[PDB]
């Protein structure tokens, strides 16, 4: 296991595999939805279901090739996977469809297709996915008037006002040689990528792309979409956290393996070696939750999620969860840390190890866009082993001890408490 | 308050030995005669005190029968309670009767209560 | 309902004195705590109206 | 008893045992659902919770799996710790204790909830149907248990004594030394289990042409048909699910899903049409059925179909079906079609 | 707009209004259940409240009832109270008020409790299934409303105005004088009715013989079948459901019922059994299908059908199919079949 | 405690009357205007007292769509009391906007109370 | 739940003072009856301590 990367203009990098039976090649931008304004908002979302596109798609079909695309809040990737003995045949697709010509796809009868589609998917996903929008409304009350909080996939009243102009403008500012990071992965060897590369000379274009004003920051806050008709309540909340390349990256990742997650109707969930499962299993208080530690360019945000059915003690489940975070300010134990030591190495290694090489060429090209190499799985599972308690006692004072928080909500939310209650648990009048 | 595998470390102690069961076992026999729980009805497991969560497990663990039959004897005992008589004699509970029927249950509940504050409360070393 | 449950001060009484269930197999040793609430009666009506002449 | 392995120079490995003990095999309606359920639960020698909180400290999880033809039971793990997931799985097989409030309080409220979501689905209950009017007793067996049948404790024991015996399994493991897994199935209780007889058949199954079932249903309406394949078709039927699905035919905006399931007897194709209204669905339907009758040539998707089939197989065992040069042609024969939802506004089978 | 009545010497009389506008004329699915619901709600000019007050010091009672053919409203009271009854039922037709909290709070929990509990019979949902897979338009429509198309206030008030015509009712009494009655509804608010048209079509309707059809159900189990029968028939199975059912057969034992409905049009033969273990209904349905198959002598039972047609015939405004003379043989042919319970241990129509 | 019945009998006889609604009817706008629940942007319908059995009907009768404009200009008009302010005058309720929309289902629950009331207390004559 | 609802007598605080709601728009006039309950203790107790010495 090794990752390679070489600089002759533009940036080559591949992760090698030979007992893999297929292959993936693709680009990757290093500007995402935090690059666009309010009025644009959606121009990223579009791009990618132009090259997803039916006639986009049949040509890459007849030849053998796959498409895959994805949107972040950094970054953007366009990926074709083939068979290992055509890899030739899949960079000559990213050249001629992608690079050269755009206004084949950007015709004004496949524009307005795919402009429709987008907006049936959007309406679907605001009305009926109910943990996943909770999530992006406490990004954008969290960061609010600041480029970290505009939605990935854009709002119905800002995709609406999008024509042809739009796209090319954010494509002349942004699909740039030096905004780009050509990658590799599963069965190709590297020097077999950078001689058909400079087979040919393939550049996108000279010069660098725009420079945001506002720096992201976090903002004490709340939101609250009440809906009486909608059978649970879903609550997400957060401080503030670490950003990529922070000292303090792999102890924010562990201090969230404490508390987990959980399946009140999975047996072997219910017999985890957690703390708090003991109130929450007493009374039912809840029917799931889950531990997060999100890291960006410039911030992050740290904390959990849960859906509920006993909407009368939705105060009891806030109330008990973080008197639990306490703990990791005063009285954190030494078995508690091992545990975590454990389960974070393995769940590492099921993120970096799968047998995919889409979901490996999207990892790989995200973090040498920002680090300009790549960290491997041995040297970062030697961070992990070398945390002590009094890592998690500092860290936890610093990020967790009295400090402000956002919350975000919807559905039967009668009985969650406003905000200075909520507040005033995030510390102990004993210590 | 004090537990039943306590109870049960003591007594078994007491009965392998051939001369601790010469002695105590008489002893015993006569203190049940003289309680008088078998002239109302009642076996042993019947007077246990059930407002414990241990209780409370071993009770739901009951198979039905067994269930049925322990609810009329607790309730033909307030009645003669009651009453001031005690059962004719025919209605007594014979001593080849009075089983440990609960008993299994409640050493049961008693060891996953105990494997479970032991995980709970523990070290590491590496 | 009836009024006796419905009423706020007269539930009260009809969950304590009228209503609540008791076993059926308690003596008389369970009657010294009623004894005690009017001998507190006793106590205290005397007490006031002798402490009309008292100094 | 089979043993295999593949290396790697990778932190995580996992385990998995394959036992012929799916829903095909099941003596009542849902043992086997029940028997899956009662996997990592008490052993004679080692509690639930004793199990889950010593792997968790090695780093390790268990999970139990049931499908028509197989239960499987896996172990994904920190490399160097293999004996004692080795000897885990095998206390599995050997050991269970089976204890009736385990039964009560655990097993059968656990049942109850994966029944209870799959039942708001109605492309799942169209494709219960869908097995059960063309097989009709071994491959269409419920897959889950609803109580129609009632299954006492007796009943699961008697089918963990028919399943779980030496020659009705196969072990298998992903980044594993192979000379040192043979080394530790053979010293563990894997070899103490009885032999017994393998449940496989060879012969091929008897399946039936042209049926019909309607179910009505609250929800989105869904029209469904399902093609039986012979062993010596799993290579044309599998050209046509790819192409189906994909931008090379003008049909994949009306068609929701498409896919071929295999055995090795034999396989079923199916196809599925889905919208909340149900005169959509009844226009889509007709048009899918008279364009697939008069026929299609598959040869422009034969090597598309080979990338999504290499794809495919690197979680499976790979039975090869990989001839697909000799694939030209499909023409639509005899079905089965099932309705699901409104069905007082969708077609009849003699209408189509 | 067709008027008869009989009389005698009895305190007691019976007024009917029979509308054509049963199941088999529905728009949607259960629109004519909760017209059924509807009748003696709130008038325009007099509150449901106020009629039952009122009729209850003069001694009447009110009723509505709904089949496959007919919607039928009734009235039993005093004999010399008829103008009263008359008014207060053409009032019904004719201006009831439709209004929007009526349907909330009266109507829909009246006519989910209807749907609860026919749902608990598995005899009523054999004989459900059997008219849907005969018929599959008309006489196949489901008799209640379930929800699975939802009926607005609008689809209820458009299948009045499309039933309750001058062309589509006939009013009849009993202990009644005929030429007082006459009078009464030529003095109402029927004759101020529309016109409108029959619905009753003459021809015969379609019907599919050899269809099959399987439904999961906790609780006892039902095999049945069904026979569709013409107008020249309707007295040879008016026989064989009598004798089938009496002393006369050795077979009686092992049916739970049998019966033929009529309509003036055709007719449906049914047949039932039903025990709570499923190996005593397969081995009882196959015994009946082969002995009917062999033929049966009808001959010594036309005496008694004789009788038994008579009885059932003084509530009912006789279809006189009585020409049981000619009756001889019967021999069984085609026929459609459904089971419901435990479906894995059950025959299928080709094992019979 | 004065029904809605009384009110309209009172009030349709002063407007029909010419004479009467040339004086009343000035005086009545000028009430209104000086009252200021507009300016909090209410409706008069929004001011009704509801904990009674009567007005419990017509809450439930009143369509879904109105009923949730309802519950925001009622949570609005709170918020604006506790910062002691005023809408913003682009904000206020107009007259052609103040319409009695709970008024008739109000008068169609009295009406059958009251009917329901005289039967249940009444007389019969032979 | 938390000890403050589930004990019997700090349940009956918990419902008066700690977790009653309140309608959020009401003024400074709704702070009389409050201060009625201290003026009653004032009265009381500098009473009993005046009673020690009175005659
Ligand atoms: C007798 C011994 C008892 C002593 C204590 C009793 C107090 C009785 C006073 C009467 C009363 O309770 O009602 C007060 C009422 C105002 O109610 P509101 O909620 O609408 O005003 C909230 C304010 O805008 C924000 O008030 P805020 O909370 O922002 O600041 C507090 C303010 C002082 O507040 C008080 O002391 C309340 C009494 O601090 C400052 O002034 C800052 C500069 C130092 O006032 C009125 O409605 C009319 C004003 C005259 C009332 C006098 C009538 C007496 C007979
Ligand atoms: C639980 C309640 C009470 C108890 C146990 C109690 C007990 C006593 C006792 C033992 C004496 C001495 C009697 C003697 O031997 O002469 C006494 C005297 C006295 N008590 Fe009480 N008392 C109670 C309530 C009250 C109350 C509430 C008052 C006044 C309002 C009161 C007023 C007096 C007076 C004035 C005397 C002196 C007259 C006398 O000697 O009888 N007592 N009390
Ligand atoms: C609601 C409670 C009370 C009220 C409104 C009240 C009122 C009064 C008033 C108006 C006076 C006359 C004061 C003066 O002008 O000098 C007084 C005197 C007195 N009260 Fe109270 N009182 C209360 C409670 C009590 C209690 C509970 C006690 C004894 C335990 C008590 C003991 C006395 C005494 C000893 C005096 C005479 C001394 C003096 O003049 O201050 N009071 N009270
Ligand atoms: C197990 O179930 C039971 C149960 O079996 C029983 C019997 C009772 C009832 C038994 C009791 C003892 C309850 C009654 C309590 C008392 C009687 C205590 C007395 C309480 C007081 C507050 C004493 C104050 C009373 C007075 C009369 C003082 C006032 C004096 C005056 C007005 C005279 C002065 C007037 C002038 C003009 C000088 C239960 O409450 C109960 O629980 C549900
Ligand atoms: C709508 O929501 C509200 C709400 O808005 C408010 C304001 C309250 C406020 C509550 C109160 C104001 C409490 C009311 C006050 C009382 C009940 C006071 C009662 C008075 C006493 C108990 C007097 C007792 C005094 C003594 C015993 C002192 C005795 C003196 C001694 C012992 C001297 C010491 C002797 C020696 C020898 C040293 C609510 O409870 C509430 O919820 C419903
Ligand atoms: C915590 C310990 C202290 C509690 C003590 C509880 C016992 C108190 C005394 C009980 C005696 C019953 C008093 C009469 C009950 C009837 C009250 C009534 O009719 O309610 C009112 C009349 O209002 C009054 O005038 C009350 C006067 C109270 C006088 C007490 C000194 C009408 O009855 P209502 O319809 O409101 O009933 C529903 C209540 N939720
Ligand atoms: C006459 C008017 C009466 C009005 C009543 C108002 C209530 C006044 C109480 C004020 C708060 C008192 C705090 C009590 C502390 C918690 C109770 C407790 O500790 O109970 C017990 C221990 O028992 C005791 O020692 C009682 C102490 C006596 C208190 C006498 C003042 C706590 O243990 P437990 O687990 O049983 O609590 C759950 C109870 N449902």
């Amino acid at each position: 296991a090794e990752v390679t990367q070489l600089s002759n203009g533009i940036v080559v990098a591949t992760e090698h595999n030979p007992s893999a039976h297929t292959a993936s090649v693709g680009v990757v931008f290093g500007s995402g939805a935090a690059n666009e304004n309010p009025y644009n908002n959606g121009v990223s979302n579009l791009w990618k279901n132009i090259f997803l596109s039916k006639e986009n798609s049949a040509v890459a079909a007849k030849e053998g090739l796959a498409l895959s695309s994805n949107i972040s809040r950094d970054f953007q990737s366009y990926i074709v996977s083939s068979l290992p003995g055509s890899t030739d045949k899949s960079l000559d697709f990213l050249n001629q469809s992608f690079i050269q010509q755009k206004a084949n796809l950007l015709s004004s009868s496949n524009f307005e297709a795919t402009k429709k589609s987008v907006l049936k998917q959007v309406q679907d996903f605001e009305e009926n996915d109910h943990p996943n929008r909770v999530l992006e409304h406490l990004h954008s009350t969290a960061f609010q008037n600041t480029p970290l909080s505009l939605p990935t996939r854009g709002t119905l009243e800002s995709l609406e006002n999008l024509v042809v102009a739009d796209l090319e403008s954010f494509a002349n500012n942004h699909f740039l040689n030096s905004n780009a990071v050509v990658v590799g992965t599963g069965n190709i060897k590297h020097e077999d990528l950078v001689n058909s590369i400079e087979s040919k000379n393939l550049s996108l274009q000279t010069g660098t792309k725009p420079v945001l004003k506002k720096k992201a920051a976090f903002l004490g806050s709340e939101v609250r979409l009440r809906d009486d008709t909608l059978p649970k309540a879903w609550i997400s909340l957060a401080v503030e956290g670490e950003p990529v390349n922070s000292p303090n990256y792999f102890v924010a990742k562990l201090a969230a393996q404490i508390f987990g997650s959980y399946n009140a109707f999975e047996p072997a969930s219910r017999l985890q070696g957690i703390k708090l499962l003991d109130n929450i299993q007493e009374y039912q208080l809840c029917d799931n939750f889950n531990h997060f530690s999100l890291s960006y360019k410039d911030s992050g945000l740290w904390g959990f999620s849960t859906a509920t059915r006993n909407v009368t003690m939705i105060d009891d489940l806030i109330h008990f969860t973080l008197k639990q975070w306490n703990r990791l300010t005063i009285s954190v134990t030494d078995t508690e840390v091992e545990r975590a030591k454990s389960l974070l190495k393995l769940q590492l290694g099921q993120l970096y190890e799968s047998g995919n090489p889409v979901n490996d060429a999207n990892l790989l090209g995200a973090e040498v866009l920002i680090k300009g190499s790549k960290l491997s799985l041995g040297e970062a599972f030697k961070k992990i082993d070398a945390i002590t308690v009094k890592d998690v006692k500092a860290w936890a004072g610093k990020r967790l001890w009295d400090q402000d928080i956002a919350i975000a909500g919807t559905g039967q939310i009668e009985g969650l408490l406003d905000y200075m209650r909520i507040r005033s648990d995030m510390s102990m009048m004993r210590w | 308050p004090q537990s039943f595998t306590s109870i049960a470390r003591i007594g078994d102690y007491i009965l392998k030995s051939p001369v601790l069961s010469k002695l105590c076992v008489p002893v015993a026999n006569q203190f049940i005669n003289l309680a008088g729980y078998k002239k109302l009805g009642l076996k042993f497991d019947d007077l246990i005190a059930e407002e414990n969560p241990i209780m409370q497990t071993a009770l739901r663990r009951l198979p039905e029968d067994e269930s049925y039959a322990r609810a009329y004897r607790i309730i033909r005992a307030h009645q003669t309670e009651l009453t001031h008589h005690l059962l004719p004699r025919n209605e007594w509970i014979k001593a080849q009767e009075d089983v440990p029927y609960l008993l299994p249950y409640i050493l049961e509940a008693e060891a996953a209560a105990k494997e479970k504050d032991e995980l709970d409360n523990i070290e590491v070393s590496k | 309902m009836a009024f006796r449950k419905s009423n706020v001060y007269l539930s009260l009484v009809n969950s304590y004195i009228i209503d609540s269930p008791q076993p059926s197999s308690i003596n008389y040793w369970w009657n010294m705590g009623s004894l005690l609430g009017l001998c507190l009666v006793i106590q205290i009506v005397t007490g006031i109206f002798m402490a009309m002449h008292y100094s | 008893l089979t043993v295999s392995a593949r290396d790697a120079p990778t932190k995580i490995s996992t385990l998995a045992v394959k036992v012929h003990g799916g829903s095909r095999y099941a003596t009542k309606d849902g043992v086997a659902h029940l028997l899956n359920r009662f996997n990592f639960q008490n052993t004679n020698t080692r509690s639930a919770l004793k199990l889950v909180r010593e792997s968790e400290l090695l780093g390790g999880t268990f999970k139990s799996t049931l499908d028509r033809e197989y239960i499987t039971l896996k172990a994904t793990f920190l490399k160097d710790d293999l004996p004692y997931y080795v000897n885990a799985l095998a206390d599995v097989l050997y050991k269970t204790a089976f204890k009736p409030h385990e039964l009560t309080e655990s097993v059968l409220p656990a049942a109850r909830y994966d029944y209870a979501v799959a039942e708001q689905c109605p492309v799942k209950s169209a494709e219960d149907q869908l097995y059960a009017i063309t097989f009709r007793k071994g491959l269409g067996n419920p897959l889950l248990y609803d109580g129609v049948e009632r299954v006492s404790l007796q009943d699961i024991k008697d089918f963990a004594d028919k399943v779980y015996t030496k020659e009705n399994l196969e072990v298998s493991g992903e980044n594993v030394v192979e000379a040192d897994l043979k080394r530790f199935v053979d010293e563990s209780l894997l070899s103490t289990l009885p032999a017994g007889k393998s449940l496989v058949s060879k012969s091929e199954p008897k399946f039936f042409l042209g049926e019909e079932n309607r179910v009505r249903f609250i929800g989105d309406s869904v029209a469904a048909i399902g093609i039986p394949v012979n062993k010596a078709s799993l290579a044309q039927y599998e050209v046509l699910a790819n192409y189906l699905t994909s931008a090379l035919s003008e049909l994949s905006g009306l068609i929701s899903s498409a896919k071929l399931d295999k055995f090795t007897d034999g396989g079923l194709f199916t196809l599925f049409v889905r919208d909340q209204d149900s005169a959509v669905v009844s226009s889509n339907i007709k048009k899918i059925v008279a364009d697939l009758k008069k026929g299609k040539d598959l040869s422009p998707a034969i090597n598309y179909t080979k990338l999504k089939n290499a794809v495919q197989n690197e979680s499976v065992s790979s039975p090869i079906e990989l001839n697909f040069d000799a694939v030209k042609d499909f023409k639509l024969g005899k079905f089965n079609y099932v309705a699901v939802g409104d069905v007082s506004n969708l077609p009849y089978l003699d209408e189509l």
